RNA sequence: CCCCGAAAGCUAUUUAGGUAGCGCCUCGGACGAAUACCAUAGGGGGUAGAGCACUGUUUCGGCACCGAUGCAAACUCCGAAUACCUAUGAGUACUAUCCGGGAGACAGACUGCGGGUGCUAACGUCCGUAGUCAAGAGGAAAACAAUCCAGACCGCCAGCUAAGGCCCCAAAAUCAUAGUUAAGUGGGAAACGAUGUGGGAAGGCAUAGACAGCUAUAGUCGAGUCGGCCUGCGCGGAAGAUGUAACGGG
């Protein structure tokens, strides 16, 4: 009698939030939130229910303490002692993508649903987007 | 300077700084009384 | 190095350290005076030290009474040795320390003086110590 | 005669063998079983020695 | 090298059998003592290792008596 | 006159080890007076104030007035219970005079 | 398919990874509270602690002796809490005892407490005592026999709780009140060094002008300051080899 949803009934939104002054992981909270459907009745673990997410002015966002200048993002090419690193100034000047992504997919699930869920979230750093055909609405979180 | 695990001063011509974090000790006259705590 | 004279006998069993040292916590024989703060092991060595330590410094003008003495002994095995085949060998003499014990008494010593001996004396000893002077109560 | 009634709020597995055989005498069977028991100073003695896994209403 | 101790005798089995207030009949045995740590007072009898028995039925009993603090263990009828 | 010490009752459920400890913890010290024609009496005293009267040498060759409510007793320092590593002080006797 | 359910100990052994008797399991028969938990009453002790009156040892003073001072498994003028034995009793539990048929087992492990040995080392070794595993699933600790909570007859897409938790991965407060921290301390490491900050009890000095500087002890300057102790949190001491790798991650 409990019932799943049924992804060809689904229905995507699509909303739109300004990142500026805010916090990144606070934020990143509510758009994995939104991002998996968590805060829809009609929930259902297998099954996409999320909403579509665009994010901008993605330069602007903040982090507390002195983590502009001590938090540090590694990566890894499988060559022997190839161990790269680079701190958030840096990073968010160059790829601020790279940030969201970065810190939305560590609390987005792992597998293949998490991976298609994350594709719904577009990260830009202008207060332009390109999806105004779409007609997203205003988001504040 | 003296890279050492205790630092004091000497005579009355130190004083005792914290810079960035890390204790120093600088002397006015002498340039050799000059200490780092690490 | 402090040593008794005779005993009954060589080997004694390890024990255990605990409680506090109600007896022997009192200014009698001096005016100031240092005193442990936690209990732990002094050996025949490091009294040796700190006694030579403060009377270097006070210049041997006054008095220093001793109330420690190393009489519990302590046995070590060879080296590259297995284990069994009985008890090792006494090596050193040690005495037990409780909190609250007085080490070194100084009579006859300007308060200052003696206070400088005993921060120097202290660098010496393995536990932490204070400082006390005589009271009536 | 008065009377009082002890519940049972832990498991006895793991206890003492002297407090697992006060909780039968008092008749105390399993996790919120209560029981009606009068108020003797024979009885008291063995809710005071397994005080720390019931709780008595008087 | 090896060690020159290692020896030690085999257990007695010593102490006190009967405490006070139990009953005891004629013959029982009380106390198994290696020296004289009891003495015999009414109707206890004294063994030729110091063993204190009881001589008629009763009770037990123990006490402190006499000039030396002597402990006494006596049966009363 | 010089010395004036405030009290309070110590009753029976405020004696033992726990609640010595209870006191020590809430700065009080606990002391005894005795002496003759009376019995004894059990009273509770503040840590600063016995610091501050033990300071003075003449306090304890002289007399001093401990005041619980209304009634006054006239003692003299007799025993004095100190901690062994910390000195504190932890108990107190006192003779009346 | 159903019911019950151990042990890895003691003694002896050309015995040590075998066997035998006792201890522990199961079944049948004869008996019945004679058994156990708790309360009350009687009873011995020489350990913890403490002490110097014996034994031994230790330091300082005055004439082998005296005063003070300290120590001990094989010292004791003293001395518990527990544990143990007996007797009477309420309540709750088919307990206790005897005879016989059938065994298995005699390589144990970790943890807490009291100890010998060892270095107050070892996932070390040897005893006493309690729990668990062995022969036991479930939830928590990332993974993790021996830790914590808890004892699985079968089925339910019903409800309440324990240990542990309530921003996301991932169920539940981006809950409420009053404070602390600036180190990502939280989320490794001591003697020791300095003072970052919050609190507490005291002490010194001042518009007859305290404190730091600056001009000839003086004075333009001017309302706080000088120094110590205790205490909460925090800083340095801090170097290794595969790849961030010492909050599971974000
Ligand atoms: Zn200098």
């Amino acid at each position: 009698k409990t019932l799943s949803a049924k992804p060809a009934e689904v229905q995507h939104d699509w909303f739109v939030v300004d990142a500026t002054g805010k916090t990144l992981g606070r934020l990143a909270t509510e758009i994995a939130r939104r991002l998996r459907g968590k805060h829809k009745t009609s929930y259902t673990p297998h099954v996409d229910t999320g909403d579509y997410i665009i994010v901008i002015n993605a330069e602007q966002v903040q982090v507390t303490g002195n983590k502009a200048l001590d938090k540090k993002y590694y990566r890894h090419t499988e060559f022997p002692g190839g161990l790269k690193e680079t701190n958030f100034e840096k990073l968010v000047a160059h790829k601020p993508e790279e940030i969201f992504e970065r810190a939305v997919k560590g609390m987005l699930p792992k597998g293949p649903l998490g991976y298609a869920m994350i594709k719904k979230m577009k990260v830009y750093a202008g207060s332009e987007h390109p999806h105004a055909a779409q007609q997203p609405q205003v988001l504040d979180i | 300077m003296k890279v050492q695990a205790s630092v004091k001063k000497i005579c009355g011509s130190c004083k005792v700084i914290r810079r960035n974090g890390v204790i120093r000790v600088i002397c006015s006259a002498e340039p050799r009384h000059k200490q780092r705590q690490g | 190095m402090l040593q008794p004279k005779r005993t009954k006998f060589r080997k004694v069993h390890k024990g255990r350290n605990t409680g506090l040292a109600h007896r022997g916590s009192t200014v009698s024989f001096g005016s100031i005076a240092i005193k442990a703060t936690e209990r732990g092991r002094m050996t025949a060595r490091q009294i040796e030290a700190a006694r030579r330590t403060i009377s270097r410094r006070i210049k041997r003008g006054g008095k220093i009474f001793i109330r420690v003495f190393p009489d519990k002994p302590i046995t070590e095995k060879p080296l590259e040795v297995r284990m069994g085949n009985g008890k090792g060998n006494v090596e050193y003499w040690v005495c037990e320390i409780k909190p609250g014990k007085i080490l070194y008494e100084i009579e006859g010593v300007n308060e200052d003086l003696a206070r400088e001996a005993f921060a120097l004396a202290a660098a010496k000893l393995p536990f932490k110590t204070t400082i006390v002077t005589r009271t009536v109560m | 005669m008065k009377t009082i009634k002890v519940t049972q709020t832990k498991s006895s597995s793991h206890r003492l063998k002297n407090h697992k055989l006060c909780l039968q005498g008092l008749g105390l069977r399993r996790i919120g079983h209560t029981v009606e028991v009068q108020d003797t100073p024979s009885n008291r003695g063995m809710i005071n020695k397994v005080y720390y896994m019931v709780s008595v209403e008087e | 090298g090896s060690t020159k101790n290692g020896r030690d005798s085999n257990p007695k089995m010593l102490g006190v059998k009967v405490y006070g207030g139990q009953t005891v009949t004629a013959g029982n045995i009380i106390v198994r003592q290696r020296g004289t740590e009891f003495h015999a007072g009414a109707n206890v009898g004294m063994g030729r290792d110091h063993t204190l028995f009881a001589t008629a039925d009763g009770v037990v009993k123990f006490e402190v008596k006499g000039q030396f603090g002597r402990r006494y263990v006596k049966v009363e009828t | 006159a010089n010395f004036v010490l405030n009290a309070q009752a110590r009753a029976e459920d405020k004696q033992g080890k726990g609640a010595s400890r209870r006191l020590r913890r809430e700065s009080l010290v606990p002391a005894i007076i005795y002496g003759g024609n009376a019995e004894p009496v059990a009273v509770t005293l503040e840590l600063r104030e016995l610091v501050k009267a033990l300071e003075s040498n003449v306090f304890f060759e002289e007399v001093v007035e401990i005041k619980v409510g209304d009634k006054v007793e006239n003692v003299k320092i007799q025993a004095l219970q100190r901690h062994p590593a910390k000195n504190t002080p932890m108990h107190a006797d006192f003779k009346r005079a």
